[PDB]
C-alpha cells in the first residue's frame, strides 16, 4: 500500500510562482490562481485575487511496507532434497537430509 | 469581501442578515458587536 | 495497471526509486481554506488482497 | 520516559490546521486530523494530529497534552482525550503528534480533549474497517482460540526505523498582533520573534521589523502581518502555509511503528462428518463467516472454496 | 566515522559543539544543524546528540 | 439576539409530554421527542423537545434551558445537552423548543439533559438516514470536492 | 443431532435426567490465563428458529 505524501504548499501571495517537476515517483504540482486563503488568524494575505497556492503531492511506500508486503518472484527449477530415515538389520532408526 | 456583504474584524465575509442575530458566526464574534 | 497489483513497485523493501502509478490528481482548493485536496485511484495491494 | 523518543520531540510544537468539521462547520482546531492510517489487523488504529501528548511547556510528563490556543502554546492535563469511530475507542497509547487507538469498525474519525469550558473536538471522513486475521470474519477479537501472525502497531513509544518530517514554521498569519494606536497602525512584537508586516497604504510598505513598530498606515484593515518563530519546528501538513523557496527539511521519530505480533483468531466449531461410500458429508454450523477449501490429493486438484454464514451441509 | 556539516564547520555526529544542552544554547542553531545534515546516515546519533540535556 | 429572534420564547412555558422510552421504561419526561425531522442533505436533523432551550425565566441568556420538575418551571444552566442516533451528535444549536444537531445515520434518536444527579433523557424509535447529495453516495461529508446545492436547516434562528 | 432441533431433550421442562449432544470440544487455556475456553456446536433451537 502506498502513502501519498502532501509537502506543505506555499502561497505567493501577490504574484505568482510556477513549479518545477522533481525527481519523486509520481509527482504532481499544480499552481491555482486566486486563492485567497484564511487561516486562524486573518485573511492570510492582501491582495484578493492574485493569489497562487503550490499543491504538490508526490507518492512513497507506506510504513506498513516493511511489514506486509506481497513479494514477486520469478521461479525456477531449483533442487529437491528429502529427510530420509532408515533401519537396517540390526541397526535403529537413523535419519539424515539427502 | 462583496459591498452587500458584512466583513469581520478578522476579514471574513459573511451575509448581512447574518448580523446581530445572537449566533457567534465569526470565530471572534465581531458580527453581533456595535449591537444596540 | 493504476492501481489493479502493481501500483507500487519498489524493485526492492529499501530501494530509492519506486515505480508508482495511483493517478494522482491534484484540486483546487476551495472556500479560502489551505488544503492540498488530491483525489487518486484507491490502493491496489488493498484490492488484491 | 525520557530517552531520545520523548526528548526528541522537545523541538516540535503543536500547530492549527483546518479541521473539517469540529461539531459544525470548518475551523481551525487545536487538534486537527491528518493522517488516520487504520491498516492494522485487530482495529487498532493510529492518528496523527495536531496537538502533542506527552510534553509539557518544559519537561516531558505523559499526563499532559501540549496544544496552540493562538501564538501561544498551552499544557494542559489529559482531561477526556477521546477517540471516537462509531462507538467510543480505547486510548492504547499517546505520544508526540500520534495517539494510538482500538476502534470498532465506522466510518469517521473524531478525537476530542477538553479544557474545561472548551471541547476542543475534530472529526474526519475515514472509513476503518475491522480487519479480522485468518479464516474466519470475527467482528471483535476472540477470547481464545489460535495464535497467527497478523500486523499491528507498537504500544512502544521507542523511536525506531520510521520517521516523519518537521519543518520550520512558515510565517504564520496574525491580526491580533495589530492595534490601531494613535491615528495609525501599530505592530507590537512578542518578546523573541520577528514580525513581517506588508501594508498596502497605496504605495506599498513592507519590513521585517523586530522591535515595535508604527507605520504610516490609517486603518487595521489595509495591513497584514505575519510572526515568525523559529525556535520549533512543525510537522510538514499540507494544511500549512510554507514559508515560499525557504525549503529545509527536518526528520523526527515516529513512536507507533507496525510491527509483526500474535492475534488470536476464533476457532470454528467441531463439524459434524458423516461417512458415506466415496462421500464425505460436512455439517457446519459456523458461528461467524468460515472458509471452508477442500482440494482432492490427486493429479486434479479441484479446488473448492467457499465462504459459510448459515448453518449448512455440503457433500 | 561519520561526520557531519553544520554552516562551514565540519564535525562528528556523536558529540556536537553544544553538547551539555544544545536545545538551550541556541535552539535556531540546534534545528538549523539537524536540518542541513538531514540525509546523514548517522542521523539518530545526530539527533540523540542534539537533543540530550542536562 | 434578542429582537424578535428570542423574546417572543416569554410566552411559552415547558411541558411534561410521554416519552415512549426514559432509559428503561415509559414515563413522562420533561424532556419528550416529537416530530424529530430529518429530511437535510448532511444529516443535520431538527429535533423538537418539550424544553425550552436558551429561555431562562427571567430571560434570555442562551446558555440556560427551562424545564418543569413539576407544576413549577425551573431553569438551569445547560450541564450536558446531548443528542444521540447511535454515536453521539454534534449540537449545532438550540432555540427553543427545538434543537439542531448534526447526526450519524442511526436508527433512534436519543436526547437528554442533566440537572445535578438526574438524568432526564427521552428516546424516540426514528430513522435517521444520512441523504449524500450528488451521483455518488458517501458517508460523510468530505473535506473536498465540488459544492452541490442542497437543502439544510438553518442555524440561524431567523 | 448435535445443534439441528435435538440438542437439549428433556422428557419434562423439570426432568433431572437430560440429553445433551452439543459437541462440546475443550480447548487448553493459552498464555498462562485462568479460563476454560470451549468451543461448541450453536443452539439447535436457535436454528430452528
Ligand atoms: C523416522 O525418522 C524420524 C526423524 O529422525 C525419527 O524420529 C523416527 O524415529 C523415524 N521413524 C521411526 C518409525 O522411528
Ligand atoms: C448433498 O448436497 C446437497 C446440496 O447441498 C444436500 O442437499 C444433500 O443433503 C447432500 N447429501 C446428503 C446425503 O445429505
Ligand atoms: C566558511 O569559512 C570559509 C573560510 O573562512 C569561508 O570562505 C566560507 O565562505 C565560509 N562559509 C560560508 C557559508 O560563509
Ligand atoms: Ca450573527
Amino acid at each position: 500500500k502506498y502513502k501519498t505524501k502532501v509537502p506543505s504548499p506555499v502561497v505567493k501571495c501577490c504574484g505568482a510562482t510556477q513549479c518545477t517537476s522533481k525527481p519523486h515517483p509520481d509527482y504532481q504540482c499544480q499552481v491555482f490562481s486566486g486563492v485567497y486563503p484564511f487561516m486562524w488568524g486573518g485573511a492570510y494575505c492582501f491582495c484578493d485575487t492574485e493569489n497562487t497556492q503550490m499543491s504538490e503531492a508526490y507518492v512513497e511506500r507506506s510504513e506498513e511496507c516493511s511489514i506486509d508486503h506481497a513479494k514477486a518472484y520469478k521461479v525456477h527449477t531449483g533442487t529437491v532434497q528429502a529427510m530420509v530415515n532408515i533401519t537396517y538389520g540390526s541397526v535403529s532408526w537413523r535419519s539424515a537430509d539427502v | 469581501c462583496e459591498p452587500s456583504q458584512f466583513q469581520c474584524t478578522n476579514g471574513r465575509c459573511i451575509t448581512l442578515l447574518w448580523k446581530c442575530d445572537g449566533d457567534e458566526d465569526c470565530v471572534d464574534g465581531s458580527d453581533e458587536k456595535n449591537c444596540v | 495497471k493504476a492501481g489493479s497489483f502493481g501500483d507500487l513497485q519498489s524493485r526492492t523493501s529499501t530501494s530509492n526509486d519506486l515505480y508508482a502509478n495511483t493517478n494522482l490528481k491534484l484540486q483546487r482548493p476551495q472556500a479560502g481554506i489551505v488544503h492540498t485536496p488530491f483525489t487518486q485511484v484507491p490502493s491496489g495491494f488493498e484490492r488484491w488482497k | 520516559d525520557l530517552d531520545t523518543h520523548f526528548t526528541q520531540y522537545k523541538l516540535a510544537r503543536p500547530y492549527i490546521a483546518d479541521c473539517p468539521n469540529c461539531g459544525h462547520s470548518r475551523c481551525d482546531s487545536p487538534i486537527a486530523i491528518e493522517e488516520v492510517r487504520g491498516d492494522a489487523h485487530a482495529g487498532v488504529i493510529r492518528i496523527q494530529t495536531s496537538a502533542m501528548f506527552g510534553l509539557k511547556t518544559d519537561g516531558v510528563d505523559l499526563a499532559y497534552m501540549s496544544f496552540m490556543n493562538g501564538k501561544t502554546q498551552k499544557s494542559i492535563k489529559i482531561d477526556n482525550l477521546h477517540v471516537r469511530t462509531s462507538a467510543p475507542c480505547s486510548l492504547v497509547s499517546h505520544h508526540g503528534y500520534y495517539i494510538l487507538a482500538q476502534c470498532p469498525p465506522g466510518d469517521t474519525v473524531t478525537v476530542g480533549f477538553h479544557d474545561g469550558p472548551n471541547r476542543h473536538t475534530c472529526t474526519v471522513a475515514h472509513k476503518v474497517e475491522f480487519r479480522p486475521v485468518g479464516r474466519e470474519k470475527y467482528r471483535h477479537p476472540p477470547e481464545h482460540g489460535v495464535e497467527l501472525p497478523c500486523n499491528r502497531y507498537t504500544h512502544k513509544r521507542a523511536d525506531q526505523g520510521h520517521y516523519v518530517e518537521m519543518h520550520q514554521p512558515g510565517l504564520v498569519a496574525d491580526h491580533s498582533l495589530l492595534s490601531i494606536h494613535s491615528a495609525k497602525v501599530k505592530i507590537t512584537v512578542p518578546s523573541g520573534a520577528q514580525v513581517k508586516y506588508y501594508c498596502k497604504c497605496p504605495d506599498v510598505r513592507k519590513g521585517i521589523t523586530s522591535s515595535d513598530h508604527t507605520t504610516t498606515c490609517t486603518d487595521v484593515k489595509q495591513c497584514r502581518a505575519y510572526l515568525i518563530d523559529n525556535k520549533k519546528w512543525v510537522y510538514n501538513s499540507g494544511r500549512l502555509p510554507r514559508g515560499e523557496g525557504d525549503t529545509f527539511k527536518g526528520k523526527l521519530h515516529v513512536p507507533f511503528v507496525p510491527v509483526k505480533a500474535k492475534c488470536i483468531a476464533t476457532l470454528a466449531p467441531e463439524p459434524l462428518v458423516e461417512h458415506k461410500h466415496r462421500t464425505l458429508i460436512l455439517h457446519l454450523h459456523p458461528d461467524h463467516p468460515t472458509l471452508l477449501t477442500t482440494r482432492s490429493l490427486g493429479s486434479d486438484a479441484n479446488p473448492t472454496r467457499q465462504w459459510i454464514e448459515r448453518p449448512t451441509t455440503v457433500n | 566515522t561519520v561526520m557531519c556539516v553544520l554552516a562551514n564547520i565540519t564535525f562528528p555526529c556523536d558529540q556536537p559543539p553544544c553538547m551539555p544542552c544544545c536545545y538551550e544554547k541556541n535552539p535556531h542553531e540546534t534545528l538549523t544543524m539537524l536540518e542541513q545534515n538531514y540525509d546523514s546516515r548517522a542521523y539518530d546519533q545526530l539527533l540523540d546528540a542534539a537533543v540530550k540535556c542536562n
